[PDB]
RNA sequence: CUCAGGCGGGUCAGGAAUCCGCCGUAGAGUGCAAGGGCAAAAGCCGGCCUGACUGGACCCGUAACAGAGGCGGGUCCAGC
RNA sequence: GGUACGGCGGCCAUAGCGGGGGGGCCACACCCGGUCUCAUUUCGAACCCGGAAGUUAAGCCCCCCAGCGAUCCCGGUUGUACUGCCCUCCGAGAGGGGGCGGGAAGCCGGGGACGCCGCCGGCCA
């Protein structure tokens, strides 16, 4: 789509260096849905794709319709931060065309999508252990001084002026890398 | 049904909590607004009770039916607004008859408990049908177990009963 | 606030400064408390006693005393600086007269080998006895400052730009990260000589 | 149906607390002290369940006659006989 | 470490599987009835343990005032 | 003695929530890097360790407001509702009334309110 405030908000980013945000974390989730060997396959897949350990997210409450029981390890997830997160985000965003839906952005300039098959330096080594390929990838942005609400000591609340919005998030994504679409 | 003089008075404590009253019956009156509630009517005839009272849902329904039919016949649906301002919350119970052994009563009906000079019903109407409104108020008052009077108010809410009636 | 049933916490709890649950347990003892706090660049050590109108501090020490009154040329937010401040506050308290106290690290986590416990070791060495267990103190080499010197040597052997970024203030102040243990021994010697 | 008296019998409002007073009280009441012969009111604090006197005596004024452990000994006159209670100072209040 | 519930976003995934943000005075939970109390906890997740122990003193309640066998509870000294 | 500096506290919303303007002697922050200390049921996100390249954008500090919440005073409703004592006072009854003594809640209008105190240090002097 078209963002009307690009010019003056560019003036703003350049005028205030500390107003420039950054990708604090990219979260990748594999919703396997069952506690079988497919779960281990996805675990090793994300291990060799990202480079850090997985997490066994258990199921809350029991539902027989989906064939799940409370406390069963169902899905896995991984959180990536830093320059390595930057590189992984770049390669993942290149995996699919460098296009993001303009409506997918949250109210606070947070965007994310899903990939239904490994295509990013994917490596045809999927026959041994693959089949549960598929990953929900969401990116979180933040202006520098957002650890005020995270630190235990002297925790405070950030005002509304200092937090991101949908337009600012999409323009930041456009400026850094990739393009938006009109989603219809 | 037993005589209304049994429940006329308000000496007993309030009996409303349906979370604890077991077997409490459902209301037999379900319509409280008739006519054109959105209409703009110059005058408002309200019926007041002269003493604390309990009015049964049966009396409320009988008065509602009589007044609504009269107003419909002599005024028209869209030329009046009839409202019953009070909902029956008190629960009336009776002794199940053993005699006077374990005599706590079981729910048999419900009624509305009203304080002195409180409004029971209101009929909003223009100057053309003020006589019909007054007659309807009198007919309603004929069905209640206490002494009642009626007052006429303008849009501000000040009593103009004597002046309007004289004119 | 939302309505009449909304409970606003105490002012200090709202500001996230004091843990009242721990305050009550600390004050139940009735003995003076050695409050230790730390910032991004400095350390604070005080001796405080209870008073219903408002708690009264008897002896207080700040790490700027090291840089000015006694002479210091290193960062004031490290374990060695904490140990020096602890020694100073212990000597000051002994001069004041009080002999006993209980440590109060506020709402800092009790992770072993940290600056607060370096202050504790400094105080106990000064002489002011505080109940404690020795296993919580940082290593003797760490207190002497061998870790910073080792990191400086490793950085110098490695690309020098990392060393310059890491210690760009020490060189301008006039102190090389090496010989820091000797600097610490000099400061310790002057402190002991002055207070004994 | 007769009901015997228990500790929390008919105390729903007596031991209730104000919605804006939730949480632990300020530490002044916890750390206050009294001397022998002083007169002190009994105001129970619901949030502290130790050293709590029977709510039967809530709202009465007694005399301090000593202190064992952390609790004060309060002598009170029930009817005509004398009763001794051990009360934590958080439940007590000075008489001005 | 903070709950229930909700809003916006996301492959299979739908009202409901697992995830990312915002709001959220407790509208959750606390083994079981009800009431009372609990938010850097008394709730959820973990580490270590067995004070659910031995020898005793005094005091309150059942049983107001006002007598009590049996029983429950509270404040303490010592040992480990 | 000054300071748009911090640490420990008291009353615990008249102190909160939400907004506007301004600042960085020192100091407090964000911020830079994880060899060592310390940790992730993955993640230097938090906690911990090592600092000063950069910024006052945020926290923090100073001044302002009456939108929500709280609460203090004044006037009206009003000595209204309710109530203690006496009564050979009125009522078929319900319930009212006389004398002496107390006295609301809510609502309407106008002001208040964007906290007040204690101890000690940093910088300057």
């Amino acid at each position: 789509v078209e963002i009307p405030n690009k010019e003056q908000i560019l003036a703003d980013w350049e005028a205030h260096p500390m107003r420039r945000p950054r990708i604090e974390k990219v979260t990748i989730n594999i919703g396997v849905g069952e506690s079988g060997e497919r779960l281990t396959k996805a675990e090793i897949m994300l291990q060799q794709l990202t480079g850090q350990k997985p997490i066994r997210r258990k199921a809350k409450k029991t539902n027989r319709d989906f064939g799940i029981r409370r406390g069963e390890p169902i899905a896995v997830k991984v959180t990536l931060r830093g320059p390595k997160a930057y590189e992984l985000l770049k390669r993942l965003l290149a995996a699919v065309d460098n296009r993001l839906k303009a409506s997918s952005f949250d109210e606070h300039g947070n965007v994310c999508f899903g990939i239904e098959e490994h295509i990013n330096i994917p490596g045809v080594e999927y026959d041994p252990e693959i089949g549960i390929f598929g990953m929900d990838v969401c990116v979180t942005l933040e202006r520098p001084g957002f650890r005020v609400a995270r630190r235990k000591r002297k925790r405070a609340k950030i005002p509304t002026r200092h937090k991101l919005t949908k337009e600012e998030g999409m323009v930041y994504m456009m400026e850094e890398f990739g393009v938006e679409i009109v989603e219809g | 049904l037993r005589p209304a003089k049994i429940d006329r008075y308000v000496d007993k404590p309030a009996y409303t909590r349906r979370e604890y009253i077991r077997g409490a019956p459902g209301p037999k009156i379900t319509i409280f607004d008739m006519g054109n509630p959105a209409g703009d009517f110059e005058f408002e005839v309200s019926l007041h009770t002269a003493e604390p009272v309990q009015i049964r849902q049966n009396a409320l329904e009988a008065a509602r039916q009589q007044v609504n039919r009269y107003l419909q016949k002599n005024v028209g649906r869209s030329n009046y607004h009839f409202k019953i301002r009070v909902y029956p919350f008190q629960v009336l119970r009776e002794n199940p008859m053993n005699g006077m052994r374990r005599p706590f009563g079981k729910p048999i009906g419900l009624a509305a408990r009203l304080k002195k000079d409180q409004k029971i019903l209101s009929i909003r109407v223009n100057r053309q049908h003020l006589k019909f409104a007054i007659e309807g108020a009198r007919r309603a008052a004929m069905k209640f177990p206490c002494k009642c009077y009626y007052r006429i108010y303008d849009k501000e809410g000040n009593d103009v009963t004597t002046k309007i009636l004289s004119q | 606030a939302h309505g009449p049933r909304y409970r606003v916490p105490f002012r200090r709890r709202r500001e996230g400064k004091t843990n009242y649950r721990k305050r009550l347990k600390l004050l139940k003892s009735g003995k003076p408390r050695l409050v230790v706090r730390k910032s991004l660049n400095h350390h604070i050590a005080q001796i405080i006693v209870y008073d219903p109108k408002g708690d009264r501090t008897l002896v207080s020490a700040h790490t700027r005393e090291l840089i000015r009154d006694f002479g210091w040329k290193g960062h004031c937010g490290n374990t060695p600086s904490a140990y020096l401040l602890g020694l100073l506050i212990g000597y000051k308290a002994k001069q004041a007269g009080i002999e006993e106290a209980i440590l109060d690290i506020g709402l800092h986590p009790p992770v072993r080998g940290s600056s607060v416990f370096a202050v504790l070791k400094g105080a106990v060495d000064a002489g002011l006895n505080v109940p404690h267990s020795p296993e919580i103190f940082p290593d003797e080499y760490r207190i002497r400052g061998e870790h910073i010197a080792e990191y400086a040597k490793m950085l110098k052997e490695q690309d020098e730009e990392k060393f310059r970024r890491q210690f760009g203030g020490y060189l301008v102040k006039g102190l090389d990260p090496e010989k820091l243990p000797e600097h610490f021994e000099e400061v310790k010697a002057r402190i002991i000589e002055k207070f004994e | 149906v007769q009901k015997a008296h228990s500790f929390r019998r008919k105390t729903r409002k007596k031991l209730s607390k104000h919605p804006r007073r939730r949480g632990l009280p300020p530490l002044t009441r916890f750390l206050q002290e009294f001397e022998v012969g002083q007169r002190v009111h009994i105001v129970i604090e619901p949030s502290y369940h130790k050293g709590m006197p029977d709510p039967r005596f809530h709202g009465r004024t007694g005399t301090v006659v000593g202190k064992r452990g952390e609790a004060y000994i309060v002598e009170i006159k029930d009817g005509s006989k004398v009763k001794t209670l051990f009360i934590h100072p958080v439940h007590l209040r000075p008489q001005k």
